[PDB]
């Protein structure tokens, strides 16, 4: 017949290919379309949800809910320190890994767009604060005072009614993407968190309060070169 | 299209939509973002 | 593609778009041009490769077992489903409902423990209640309407596609739910997952040596519609009919909460 | 818009410091329309009889509780005539208001996660048997530990499903804030991958409610801190009439 | 000539294919065709047809004709007990699983749709009598007296003159189809029969007469998922 | 597709549609809507997949025999029949006549009971009344105007097509008569049954060692006209040359009248 | 419309409690097309002489009586100008128009099935040989056992061509219930593979009557209850004359 | 159809006809639903 002529990749079986084969069952009658509510079409409209982000994980907490509650204190000693401080990379950092964001991002290789931080205040409604809440880009090291850390893109964040505040990191790179495993080339900046002023509390209501962080994807985040995600880490037969 | 079963054809890896709506604000009260929340 | 930066001012007004409620069940739509002064950037990064088809879409491996040639070692049977496998049993459990239609593909590998001729392999389907053979000269073999694959080796793989085959609506990954209307018998999804046993032999009437042959089944979904998001599994998969498991950390730990590489 | 009112077949909820209610994922629920149903037989529709507040028993909020669950529809079995039209009838769905309330001072604190779960599918504290149905379903208690036995792995950081507790924030939800808010309603139609199921065998969705910051108060406060659950079905229709099953 | 690329299922057998093969014998004259009365073009055309239930296939009465009928008497004892009971599934149920319907669902592993059953009253003309013949979908128990059962699906059948009924069964079921095979997910409910009132029969006429049940698929019945038939059960060579 | 339920309300009426006479040759066309109270349901169900060309649209094996390289055992014959084999016996003893043309398919895999140097198989399909070979260099094999198909092994199996070669109208599968006049001789279908042998053997001259072949025929019918259909078949295929059985219980046993599971 | 009359050729059949006629198949015969037709030779078509109401033998029906079977067109061999016609002829054409018919009283019970099976392919007794042609063709009764020998296998279960008897429901057929009707009328049009084929040795149909329902009677009812099959072909026509054949 | 033979060719599987009136009523007189059958 027609002459033809065989190329190279002939009678091989790529894995992520987009060919089409024999119906095993031809002329069959599906199940008629019915709408179920919540129908997911890409893996960034659940990469943008919110979920709790595991910051206090110290050794000995980690299996616990003492991982996810950020402690916050009425005092006078220990106001120059930082409450807390995490890398910014959401797929090695060993804070944000796990979450819905870090998830989904650990199933890629290359990822790009804004990452946001939402913090919610547990306290008592009597007690009010200010936080200082900062992200700085590499370069230089973790900042070690307050002083150094409002360089950076921060948020005086003050506490009251409405309880709950949102930094933005803003996608400050030199690239168009990052690598989710860590590298020196593509590495993001460090989160960091300072008293602005203090907590103050009435005297009946309790000293020792806690923020709870939360951490999702912006309208302009993206994921580009698919993996499998170490986690899983099968070791033999089920 | 080489077949003529539905089943027996390409991936429709093409089409790209997104309702993110459905997951991030469900609310039923419209919350804008300029405002405050309640 | 993802949305533009639109350039953003000093602004000081009375409008707080960093002051949210995260107890409202809502995730704040705030961009990097409501918090600090940005510039015009234009976003050509698309989200193509995070969609569910492109997501889903490569073949899995789902089903490894042998046969030998020259008893019931002489042929294999998987009764399917997509829980043999840690990789892509987690990519399924990541939704509840997920409706798709499949083509599997084998990779057929003998291998002996005298030169073996040449070898042609049945993959045999049975839809669920079929008869089942117990021996390789059953009778059942022969497949009148069973769907069947001859493949003789050295060729390319057997690739076929198969349809959307549940009865309900769409493919259930969890069922919180019993198996009798008394609250009875076996819970979980092994109740729904009724998709019939697949059966491979080795056509090769005997052989002057022992030959055993593996078969490697790759699902590839396609056609995909996922519904009900669920986060993915953090503890691993000891068994393949229950979600068990082993509680373990939900994250690496660190030595202090300031404590940062 | 902090104070709000439900009214459902002769019962009001009132609540004046709450969030909006959320809808489950953007769907409002309905009853099954003509082209996407299975049962060529006339649905019961006892919109007033069935349809209307139905409030479960009330739990204590300790400082070192770790949390609870419910299963519905079961849960709301023998309560009303939403739990008899459950016995006689063979299909059933519904779309459940679900109104969690958790009232304090302002000198308690403390900050729920009242999440809502489709299909949670349990996990069996030792993991080669199967646990009986009155492990499933006084609700259930988490526990800040790891049991074993013949029961449902009642862990709160692995949440009896197997995943990370923080990342059930992806299912309909809300917080319960004590500071901000004190109830937490959220409004779930009908998932399921079939149009009518039945309710006894199958638990569409389990209520979830995990302290992620545990209750603090000083002496003086009220210890007592009980949270309320007021769940609703909403358009819920009944088919395939027979005898009275005896659960 | 023009390059191709062998994808993978080339130079395999799919027994359910559907391509073009070089004709053995070139310009073939077949014969003529004729019109032969009776042609079915669809499998259910030919499920759709009543066929006699063997409802009363107690141990030794199978390899007879006594299974077909149904003994129905006139008497004092035993009027608050079912005359027939047996499972709804027309595939696995040990009643209906060969009859013309049963052996036709046998071939498939999918149905949907709503059957219906007939019963032919076979005794006298001047016996006259009234029957509930009832269904109850699964969730419950089988009924196990007349007021348990007069709650599901059921008819009143007077006899007269007309002297047959059908019951159809109404498809109530939560999914699109069932499964041929018995699984708890998938199982239809129980179709029992009881006493209205009774059979009333003059002096003279015999007093005990028997009920012939029939079973076909209504127009809404579809099988859906082909499959080999577990009747056969061949042994060897012939 | 299917047809869909009509509401119905609350009827009382002198109208009956449940009182019906099956003494009349008449099956009831009642629905559910009749009997009882119905909603409106639109039925997407279809019947696509119960027609006969989907039914019998499959390939079913129809002969397995042996034949050896290196007397009459070297080659292999069949003398064609659907009755070698049950299942797809059952599929065309269920219709009276049916008028189809078939594509057959061969799986030939050689075994061995020194080494083979690759096998080329012939198989030639000689019509009723041609010379039949009775060695393998018989001089018939050469196929001036017998069908005839060379195949090599390693490659994809031979599929060649068929036309409808009866010299009535439709195959019968059922010829209740005889072959003779005075009603005499063969008895059943086997006197219509006239579609010439097939033989099978290798090309290749000679072998080595003992090298034993063995064909699959799977034949699936398609272009399918089926007329008067009749009940499936009940007890077992005693022979191939006439439907005779041993008898066997209708239907399986149980303990009483209103025993149920 | 349970009155009713056939007159063909001479010979009406009268029936005032009987179900309405069966058409075999929906279709009614009719003589052989031009474009159908494979003998160019003049058919015989004497439509008067053949084409009437041929009555055979009746038989008994009691309370332990199996069932009957005829095997057509043979039957009807030498008897009236239709069997001298199939003795000179080679080919040959029917349409059978078939009235069983059964009478009893109010106070009797039972139920026939009169079924025409196309190709009723019998079994032979012993599962290894081969019958004579005086056991397909007083009809042959079944057997409510199994029987042995140079036989066709007349038990009742299997019809003798190994199916379900209660499935022969599939054929043209009716019923006769003795409280309902007392006659069964079927109108089989010319069903073969063929246009024409010859009448001696191929049987193209064969008239099973089966109780499926025994009779039954208290004493002083008539004990004898024979069963009459009156069978008329229709549209009859044949082709090559020759002489006349010994049998 | 890339042969001229009519048998070398595809499975004619598309078509979807019925006519079930040939079996389930075979009936010459009509039999309507709602009347009694006699
Ligand atoms: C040789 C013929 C092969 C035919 C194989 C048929 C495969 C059946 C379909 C695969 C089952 C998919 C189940 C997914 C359920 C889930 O997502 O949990
Ligand atoms: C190498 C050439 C091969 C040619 C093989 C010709 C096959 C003849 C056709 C098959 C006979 C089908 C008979 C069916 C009769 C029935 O349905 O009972
Ligand atoms: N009351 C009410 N009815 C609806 N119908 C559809 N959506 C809605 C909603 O949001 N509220
Ligand atoms: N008398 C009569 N002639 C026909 N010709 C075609 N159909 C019929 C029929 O039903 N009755």
């Amino acid at each position: 017949g027609v002459p033809v002529l065989n190329t190279p990749g002939s009678n091989q079986f790529l894995t992520s290919d987009d060919y089409q084969s024999p119906s095993a069952m031809p002329q069959f009658d599906e199940t008629p379309e019915m709408h179920i509510p919540g129908e997911v079409r890409n893996l960034m409209e659940i990469a943008e949800v919110d979920s709790v982000v595991p910051v206090n994980n110290v050794t000995g907490k980690t299996k616990s809910m003492d991982a996810y509650q950020i402690p916050v204190g009425t005092g006078n000693t220990d106001k120059t320190k930082p409450i807390f401080s995490f890398q910014m990379d959401p797929g090695y950092s060993s804070v944000l890994k796990r979450t819905l964001l870090g998830e989904m991002l650990n199933y890629y290789a290359h990822w790009s767009g804004s990452v946001k931080l939402t913090f919610l205040f547990c306290g008592s409604a009597m007690a009010t604060g200010k936080l200082l809440i900062s992200y700085s880009p590499p370069g230089a090291s973790v900042p070690t005072s307050r002083k150094d850390a409002m360089l950076g893109t921060h948020i005086v964040w003050d506490i009251g009614l409405q309880s709950s505040c949102v930094l933005c990191v803003p996608w400050i790179s030199q690239s168009h993407y990052r690598m989710v495993q860590q590298d020196p080339y593509t590495s993001a900046g460090y989160i960091t968190c300072w008293y602005q002023t203090n907590i103050v509390v009435p005297p009946g209501a309790p000293t020792s309060c806690d923020v709870l962080c939360f951490a999702s994807a912006c309208n302009d985040f993206s994921v580009r070169l698919l993996r499998d995600t170490p986690f899983m880490a099968q070791p033999g037969k089920l | 299209n080489f077949y003529k079963d539905a089943a027996s054809s390409a991936s429709n890896r093409q089409d790209i939509q997104q309702d993110p709506g459905k997951f991030t604000d469900p609310v039923k009260d419209l919350m804008i973002k300029t405002l405050p929340a309640l | 593609t993802v949305a533009n930066t639109q350039p953003s001012g000093p602004s000081n007004s009375t409008e707080i778009p960093a002051l949210t409620a995260v107890e409202t069940g809502h995730t704040s739509q705030v961009d990097p041009s409501d918090t600090i002064q940005t510039r015009h950037v234009v976003n050509f990064h698309s989200r193509s490769e995070s969609t569910i088809e492109n997501f889903m879409g490569r073949a899995a491996c789902v089903f490894m077992d042998q046969y030998k040639i020259n008893s019931t070692d002489r042929f294999a049977v998987w009764t399917i489903n997509i829980r043999e496998m840690a990789q892509l049993r987690r990519k399924c459990e990541m939704f509840t409902y997920m409706r798709f239609d499949i083509e599997m593909t084998m990779v057929i590998t003998s291998c002996q423990d005298q030169d073996m001729p040449v070898l042609t392999h049945q993959i045999m389907y049975v839809p669920p209640g079929g008869p089942i053979p117990a021996k390789v000269d059953g009778y059942e073999w022969q497949t009148s309407t069973n769907p069947s694959v001859f493949w003789t080796e050295g060729n390319a793989p057997p690739r076929i596609s198969i349809p959307f085959i549940s009865v309900g609506n769409a493919y259930s990954s969890f069922y919180d739910g019993w198996s009798h209307f008394t609250q009875d018998g076996t819970y979980g999804y092994t109740t729904l997952n009724a998709m019939g046993k697949l059966y491979i032999r080795h056509v090769n009437r005997s052989s002057p040596h022992q030959i055993t042959s593996t078969i490697r089944v790759y699902f590839k979904p396609k056609h995909i519609k996922a519904w009900v998001p669920r986060p993915p599994r953090l503890c691993p998969y000891i068994n393949k009919r229950d979600v068990n498991f082993v509680v373990t950390e939900i994250t690496d730990s660190r030595t202090s909460i300031t404590d940062t590489p | 818009d902090r104070v709000r009112s439900m009214t459902l077949g002769n019962s009001t909820i009132t609540t004046q410091e709450s969030a909006n209610v959320v809808v489950g994922y953007g769907e409002w629920p309905s009853y099954l329309s003509d082209r996407e149903a299975t049962a060529e037989d006339q649905p019961t529709q006892p919109d007033v009889a069935t349809c209307r507040f139905y409030t479960l028993e009330s739990v204590q909020w300790e400082k070192t509780s770790p949390g609870w669950w419910w299963k519905f529809p079961e849960a709301l079995k023998n309560m009303g005539l939403f739990g008899q039209n459950m016995h006689y009838h063979y299909l059933g769905r519904a779309g459940y208001t679900i109104h969690v309330q958790c009232n304090a001072s302002k000198f308690h604190q403390g900050c729920l996660l009242v999440v809502c779960v489709p299909e949670a599918e349990m996990g069996c504290a030792d993991t080669d048997t199967t646990f009986p149905a009155t492990e499933l379903t006084t609700p259930h208690v988490f526990t800040s530990d790891s049991i074993t036995g013949k029961k449902v792995q009642a862990a709160v950081c692995n949440a009896g499903m197997g995943v990370g507790v923080g990342n059930l924030t992806i299912f309909p939800h809300q917080w319960i804030n004590l500071r901000t808010n004190n109830s937490a309603t959220i409004v779930i139609p009908y998932i399921n991958s079939v149009p009518m199921d039945n309710m006894f065998r199958h638990y569409n969705f389990t209520l979830m409610i995990i302290p992620f910051a545990p209750l603090n108060f000083t002496d003086g406060a009220t210890a007592y801190v009980p949270i309320t659950v007021t769940i609703a079905p909403m358009y819920a229709e009944y088919n395939g009439l027979r005898l009275a099953s005896t659960q």
